[PDB]
């Protein structure tokens, strides 16, 4: 907020400055802003970036969005919801091909209009659940009861306008509650896929692996041994197993709960060894988030 | 619901459509549809309805709630012809007398509920019984599920039948087969009978006819992902266990009548089994499926002895 | 490049104290006895609150003070605009007022009464109004029916067959799940700014008891067998009107005055004129609703959770404490917990990995049942001992 | 998608020649549909069962040119086809040429009576011939009901 501070000393009201003030009111942390032209440049640089924000900002933002993930970049993007007031009557898809499809992002409708201040895009209200998501616990904690400060709804939605738009794709409208506040609500990406719904088991995924693939850059140009390989396998386990034993991945016998397999012909054979490739591979139990509750009573 | 029908429409005064549709929520309640036209003979949006019921996904049952004949009959013969491409419909249909109507002659999918139900209206107004009727299939599916036949249920909201029926001609509507509002001086009116129209024992019945509509509808929404995958051995495999884990599922909550064997189900999908080489050169895949429904027990025959 | 040691502080939380159960709060949703809105329930603290606020006289007004000084703990107002004077104008009117979708959207946005109560029904007897006991009742009953706990409050005609063929009428079991009505209607010490009482429905000093037992008792006794405070005697007795007693039609609640102790309810068996279905017994009907408000109350607690099985334990040892307490105070069946209340949330015992992947949460909640014991079937023994 | 063409317009380009319409359905969007190439042949249709021949010897064409020149003998012929098939079972693993016992799913040989006689080899030439049968799409999926 400091250096923010001394470059924005000055209120603005265009959506970024009220993103930084409500972002660094979440504490916040080093994020950066780079405009609608240089999206994949410092991405190509920074190699940090988790998080991509909609200031409004859509039509070259998708296309650089879906440009980086033809490359696959391994980061999660998240959009904005139209801006005012579907009817709902009708229309029910038409309010979404806008958005180009993923397993990488979502929307979150109302415009959580900032009755201090101007009408501030969720994608940056959302960051902020989030922001005390992984403070809180981590990143396959959905974000989804963590509550805001301040910041009103434009709209107090529905609960079945809301029902029939969670499926499809990643509407997430952010309703307010008794008890809880402004919270916001529904966890899900944009494909209704048995393999992506609900974004932190993506993102799971999408933290699980950077951290590795950076992590064995030290390692190659070594002696392609029977002897490297158990070795290799000896590291990750253990941390999975902390991981697993964290809860952040789901399932008993935690060997069951995932797998790990590398060796000379289970994994890579004789003549890709012979140049040089080595390729492993992993297949695991992880949570799912318990989105719906459904309870049954008996008199017996 | 009936809170936003009174936003978008209106109640008039002299008109029928506005009380046929507030008995429909007092039933059972659940979203519904309507498609207002005005004149009988209109027949450009007639023949613009059937490519309009296809691109919303979920249409299950049909009705109309109009009184009179000359509107009844030419919506029915309008999309007669949508109900036998096996997309999923299943409609219903009043009769003006003692037989059936003969603009769907013929069919597995129609229902008739005779006598027509009046209700008082500052004399009381009749109205045939195909809007009501829609709402007590929204409870039974409920509570009890698609295979148990509504029959026991309780009309929710009535003063008396127009005419009333006694058993002894009974005996002959209940055959040719036509269901029948009934009138009991404990409980009230209440439906009765679950006979659809067309009688061999392939499917007389309403339960085994609308198993068999939903069991489709669910696995064909989800194959259709997967329409362009390649047809070999491991794809045959996933295909055949998600299958299976469905039918099971629904077999251990009481709707497959079958013993504490396995016998209700025999998905297969392999290549020397139910298919040959040279389909597969024009692409194609069978799927043998096959259910064993649960009947409805009627006609309970105590016969006593002495031992 | 350098870092400080990261003191990391945090801390922790509290707090189940959600309790409220207001299903036992009544609402009284008259007209306004003539500066309140038409549309609002307004909480009461005492008579000596509210019926000072906009007279002590009207129709709602005495039976206003016909709570509190029959022992209310608390009751809800609806007040609902000047009622026009011609009371068949004003209760039909009503019905127009009841046909408004307006109801519902401060209704279902209401959750703070069970009890659904207008004592205006008495007009009723002055002035079809069989069509109007039926279709105004057929209302309260869609209207409580698709609210999700609450609880239509009615009373009969006093005159026979207006009530018979009245109960002689189709009615689906859901609705006859939820509604009753008492027939003798109460002759009270209010005076009729005269020497003459003031004939009032039961139906205030029926709602002053029943939080009351609901308070002391608890909802699972019983209502009935309670001497009414502020009445002369209930206006007609049973054995002048011998219809009714043909149990052909719905059943009723019967008010008795008693000689030797007090005018005692005597009724407490649903609409649902059944004899098996444990939806008589209104007390065990209403003792449900509370506990569905008492786990809904929890319910949303656990909302965004994971489909682990160790979070499925976190809850399985909170109910199992909870119901335990309260079938210890007697509120359930069992001389055991065990076949008191039983829990079956598991794998495949609830869910299936489709509603992992459909990320539901499912639990089986069983409960025995207790019962009142309502009637004397005495047998004698001589045993003649030589 | 400029237009929106029907479900039986592509029914009546589906047969001679390979329309190959763009589609959009809901939920997925925008998506292509249909993957058929010119003639009806039942030996040369559906596209990926073509890139799949056209793919599968532009490697071997690649590497044997440093193999030209060499002496056409024994322990020639049992290199070649120790080489060949190594690559093929790579390939039946990860689902590209569907069948069990892999011996039925190619065929690889080469020898000196088999194929290319005494004459023929004076002349230099060294000719083979392996056949493989890969997989097709499933575009068509029907499903029959019963009871059993």
């Amino acid at each position: 907020w400091a250096e923010f501070t001394v470059e924005y000393p000055t209120p603005l009201e265009d959506a970024f400055y009220t993103s930084l003030s409500l972002w660094f009111m979440h504490g916040g942390g080093k994020c950066y802003l780079v405009n609608e032209a240089n999206i994949a440049d410092a991405v190509a640089q920074y190699d940090d970036i988790t998080l991509i924000v909609a200031a409004g900002t859509d039509t070259t933002t998708y296309t650089a969005f879906t440009t980086v993930v033809g490359q696959g970049y391994r980061i999660f993007g998240l959009f904005d919801g139209p801006k005012e007031k579907i009817a709902g009557t009708a229309k029910p898809d038409e309010v979404m091909e806008e958005y180009p499809t993923s397993p990488f992002g979502a929307v979150f409708y109302p415009w959580g209009t900032l009755a201090s201040g101007a009408a501030v895009p969720p994608s940056a209200i959302a960051a902020a659940s989030i922001t005390q998501t992984d403070r809180t616990r981590g990143v396959w904690k959905a974000p989804a009861n963590q509550a805001v400060n301040g910041v009103t709804p434009a709209f107090a939605v529905s609960d079945d306008f809301q029902g029939k738009y969670n499926q499809g794709k990643a509407l997430n409208m952010i309703r307010t509650f008794s008890g809880q506040g402004t919270v916001v609500w529904g966890a899900r990406t944009l494909e209704d896929s048995d393999n992506w719904r609900y974004i932190p088991v993506r993102r799971l995924f999408n933290a699980v692996e950077r951290d590795i693939q950076k992590s064995l850059n030290k390692l190659v140009f070594e002696p392609n041994s029977q002897p490297t390989w158990q070795r290799v396998k000896a590291a990750v386990d253990s941390y999975l197993h902390s991981l697993w034993q964290q809860g952040a991945l789901a399932g008993n016998t935690p060997a069951d709960a995932w797998f790990v397999q590398v060796g000379k012909d289970l994994t890579m054979t004789q003549e890709e060894i012979n140049q040089g490739k080595m390729i492993i591979k992993i297949g695991l139990a992880a949570v799912r988030p318990a989105e719906f509750i459904i309870l049954q009573f008996s008199q017996d | 619901s009936w809170l936003d029908y009174t936003i978008l429409f209106d109640s008039n005064v002299p008109p029928t459509a506005s009380v046929a549709l507030r008995l429909y929520f007092q039933n059972g309640g659940g979203p519904c549809y309507l498609y207002p036209l005005e004149k009988a003979d209109d027949n450009g949006p007639l023949a613009a309805l059937p490519d309009l019921i296809d691109e919303v996904g979920e249409i299950t049952l049909l009705a109309s709630p109009d009184p009179d004949e000359t509107y009844r009959t030419a919506v029915y013969g309008a999309l007669a012809a949508s109900l036998d491409q096996h997309k999923g419909y299943f409609l219903l249909a009043d009769s003006v007398n003692g037989d059936a109507p003969s603009a769907v002659g013929g069919s597995a999918q129609v229902a008739v509920y005779y006598p027509n139900v009046e209700v008082p209206h500052t004399a009381p107004l009749s109205l045939p019984p195909s809007a009501l009727i829609a709402g007590v299939y929204g409870k039974t599916d409920g509570e009890r599920g698609v295979w148990k036949a509504p029959a026991n249920v309780v009309l929710n909201g009535v003063s008396d039948v127009s005419v009333r029926v006694t058993n002894e001609q009974q005996a002959e509507l209940n055959p040719k087969g036509i269901n029948v509002i009934r009138h009991f001086s404990d409980r009230g009116l209440v439906v009765w009978g679950s006979r659809t129209q067309k009688d061999d024992d392939d499917w007389r019945y309403i339960p085994v006819r609308r198993l068999f509509d939903a069991a489709e509808r669910d696995i064909k929404k989800a194959l259709q992902p997967m329409v362009f995958e390649p047809n070999s051995q491991l794809t045959w495999k996933r295909v055949q266990t998600a299958i299976d884990n469905y039918l099971y599922r629904l077999w251990q909550q009481g709707a497959l009548a079958g013993n504490k064997a396995e016998e209700a189900y025999f998905v297969r999908v392999g290549k020397g089994i139910t298919m040959t080489q040279d389909e597969i050169n024009q692409g194609k895949m069978i799927i043998q499926v096959g259910m064993a429904a649960v009947r409805p027990a009627e006609f309970i025959i105590l016969k006593f002895t002495q031992d | 490049t350098m870092v400080l040691p990261g003191v990391s502080y945090n801390e922790t939380l509290l707090t189940q104290a959600s309790n409220d159960d207001p299903v036992t709060m009544p609402l009284f949703i008259g007209y306004t006895p003539p500066p309140v809105t038409v549309m609002q329930p307004v909480s009461v603290g005492s008579l000596t609150q509210a019926n000072s606020l906009f007279g002590q006289r009207g129709t709602l007004a005495y039976s206003l003070r016909h709570f509190f000084e029959n022992g209310g703990l608390q009751c809800y107002v609806l007040p609902l605009g000047p009622g026009k004077g011609e009371p068949a104008a004003r209760l039909q009117e009503l019905i127009a007022a009841l046909q408004t979708p307006q109801m519902l959207e401060t209704l279902l946005a209401d959750d703070k009464t069970g009890l659904v109560l207008v004592p205006e029904l008495s007009e009723l007897n002055e002035v079809d109004a069989d069509a109007l006991w039926y279709q105004g009742w057929q209302v309260l009953l869609t209207l409580c029916r698709q609210a999700p706990q609450r609880f239509a409050l009615l009373e009969l005609p006093e005159d026979p067959a207006s009530a018979v063929t009245l109960t002689q009428q189709s009615f689906s079991a859901d609705q006859c799940q939820r509604g009753a009505a008492w027939w003798p209607r109460l002759e009270t010490s209010y005076q009729d700014e005269s020497s003459a009482p003031v004939v009032l429905s039961p139906l205030p000093a029926v709602a002053a008891a029943i939080q009351r037992s609901a308070h002391d008792n608890g909802v699972w006794k019983a209502p009935a067998n309670i001497a009414l405070a502020k009445t002369r005697r209930p206006t007609q007795s049973i054995l002048t009107s011998q219809a009714l007693l043909d149990n052909q039609g719905v059943s009723c609640n019967l008010i008795r005055s008693f000689v030797g102790k007090g005018v005692r309810l005597w009724g407490c068996r649903t609409l649902l004129n059944e004899e098996n279905t444990a939806w008589r017994y209104i007390q065990i009907r209403l003792l449900v609703s509370s506990v569905e408000h008492y786990l809904s109350k929890l319910a949303r607690a656990y909302l965004f959770e994971p489909n682990t099985a160790p979070t499925w334990m976190k809850l399985k040892g909170q109910v199992w404490t909870w119901l335990r307490q309260q079938w210890l105070a007697g509120a359930f069946f069992g001389t055991v917990e065990d076949e008191a209340f039983s829990l079956s949330i598991g794998l495949d015992e609830t869910m299936t990995e489709d509603d992992i992947r459909h990320g539901k949460m499912i639990l089986q909640v069983r409960l025995a049942l207790l019962a009142p014991a309502e009637f004397i079937a005495i047998s004698l023994t001589l045993d003649l001992r030589d």
